[PDB]
């Protein structure tokens, strides 16, 4: 079958930059190439069909061109909301085949996280487990160090992190770290603290609570 | 009618 | 007004079968070929096959012959894809996509996540992440819902039945040592508004048919 080779595999650009994606077909496919935008969570969205035609409602900054084997896709000025994976697809003959995709990521100025801490709910404690959540909101870049202290002892081995996709409005990330303890262990200590290191902070920030207070 | 006749050449 | 509504995510046992559905509305179902497309998360898209509901005629990607069977029911405007002899490689998101003219995939369903596993389905517990003086920053407060111990993926979270979207972050799930998943959804709001505004997270875990609302209030 026809192979679509899509390059580059990722782009890291600033808002306002131009981006060009290239797709090369293993054999001629005339002009029957479609370009899709897939935002996180969503189904692919058709932007360009027959190599160069904008689908209804697609902004003017999206264009395509090409005939035969070499096709390009262009965003003239990248917007924050254009964060997505883009795919080429040849629709010329079965099996209809897609390119491997290009992940468009945005670089922006450094932003410090806002840090919040949540004790376990009284409802969860009834079940014998205690989850403590530390939240780092809307920061950039992605790199951050989160550390748990319980009664000022550094914790190891009892927490898990998750980071969001990049935000479609302000290009930041958010991150949670969840400390999980048995209720009995939770009740044996008083001070629960998460300590956050990030390039946008002048010094590490600690958010803490006292159990009960 | 549907579009099977239109899309048939793409399946050969 | 074309709309394709796919069935919810499902766990299915290795070696067993699973039948996914795609309900069509806003157009004459028999007018257009309809395909199914497989996506492994973060990876590429593969065409599975196409069916024409007027005739029932089917065209398959050679690689999915013997794996996938496409059918359609005119009376209910529903397309079906049954996957047989399931293996770990069949765990993926499956889309239905409708044709237009000679073009294959113009209108898309929202996708259905299939997890091939012998583990039982388990609905989540939902706990409040209450706003407090330890969750304030620059005059804003943060609050949320912890959605713990479910299987398989996915869980979705809305706030106030979809009326609250600004400032929401719903995190990708983590895999716990137990083999169950957990996530949280959070929002930042005015700290001035905690006494008068209502914040309810709506949690939907379709694989277990679990829908849960939780009102999140400040700690007394
Ligand atoms: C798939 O169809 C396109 C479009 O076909 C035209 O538009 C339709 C709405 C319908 O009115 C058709 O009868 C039209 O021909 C084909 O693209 C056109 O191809 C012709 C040559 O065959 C060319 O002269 C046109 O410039 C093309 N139009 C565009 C917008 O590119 C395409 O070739 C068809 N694909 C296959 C594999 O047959």
């Amino acid at each position: 079958s026809i192979v679509m080779t899509q390059t580059p595999k990722f782009l890291l650009v600033s808002a306002g930059d131009r981006v060009t994606i290239t797709c090369k077909a293993s054999q001629s496919v005339t002009n029957d190439v479609t370009w899709y935008q897939q935002k996180p969570g969503q189904s692919p969205k058709l932007l360009i069909y027959y190599a160069s035609n904008r689908y209804t409602g697609v902004p003017d900054r999206f264009t395509g061109s090409g005939y035969g084997t070499d096709f390009t896709f262009t965003i003239s000025t990248v917007q924050a909301e254009d964060l997505a994976v883009y795919f080429c697809q040849q629709d010329y003959s079965s099996p209809f085949t897609f390119g491997s995709g290009t992940k468009l990521e945005i670089k922006r100025t450094v932003a410090a996280p806002s840090v919040f801490i949540f004790p376990p709910s009284d409802e969860q404690l009834k079940s014998g487990t205690a989850s403590v959540v530390c939240l780092l909101n809307n920061f950039y870049p992605r790199e951050a160090k989160v550390q748990w202290k319980v009664d000022n002892a550094l914790q190891s081995g009892n927490s898990q992190e998750s980071v969001t996709e990049q935000d479609s409005k302000d290009s930041t990330y958010s991150l949670s770290s969840t400390l999980t303890l048995s209720k009995a262990d939770y009740e044996k200590h008083k001070v629960y603290a998460c300590e956050v290191t990030h390039q946008g902070l002048s010094s590490p920030v600690t958010k803490s609570f006292n159990r009960g207070e | 009618e549907d579009n099977e006749k239109l899309r048939k050449p793409k399946h050969k | 007004q074309v709309h394709l509504q796919q069935s919810g995510g499902e766990v299915a046992r290795p070696g067993a079968s699973v039948k996914l559905s795609c309900k069509a509305s806003g157009y004459t179902f028999t007018g257009y070929g309809l395909s199914w497309v497989k996506q492994r998360t973060g990876q590429g898209l593969e065409w599975i096959g196409e069916i024409y509901p007027r005739s029932g005629n089917t065209y398959y990607n050679e690689k999915f012959k013997g794996k996938a069977t496409l059918t359609a029911d005119k009376s209910s405007s529903t397309a079906y894809m049954e996957l047989r002899s399931l293996t770990s490689e069949d765990s993926a998101v499956y889309f239905c996509a409708r044709s237009w003219g000679n073009s294959s995939f113009v209108y898309w369903g929202q996708g259905t996540l299939v997890t091939v596993s012998a583990a039982s389905t388990k609905g989540p517990s939902v706990f409040p992440l209450a706003p407090s003086s330890k969750s304030t920053s620059g005059g804003t407060a943060a609050l949320g819902c912890l959605v713990k111990d479910y299987f398989p993926e996915p869980v979705t979270v809305s706030w106030n039945s979809g009326a609250l979207t600004s400032g929401v972050h719903t995190f990708p799930a983590v895999l716990q040592s137990s083999g169950l998943y957990s996530l949280s959804s959070v929002v930042t709001v005015p700290s001035s508004s905690l006494g008068t505004q209502t914040y309810i997270c709506n949690v939907n875990h379709k694989p277990s048919n679990t829908k849960v609302d939780k009102k999140v209030e400040p700690k007394s």
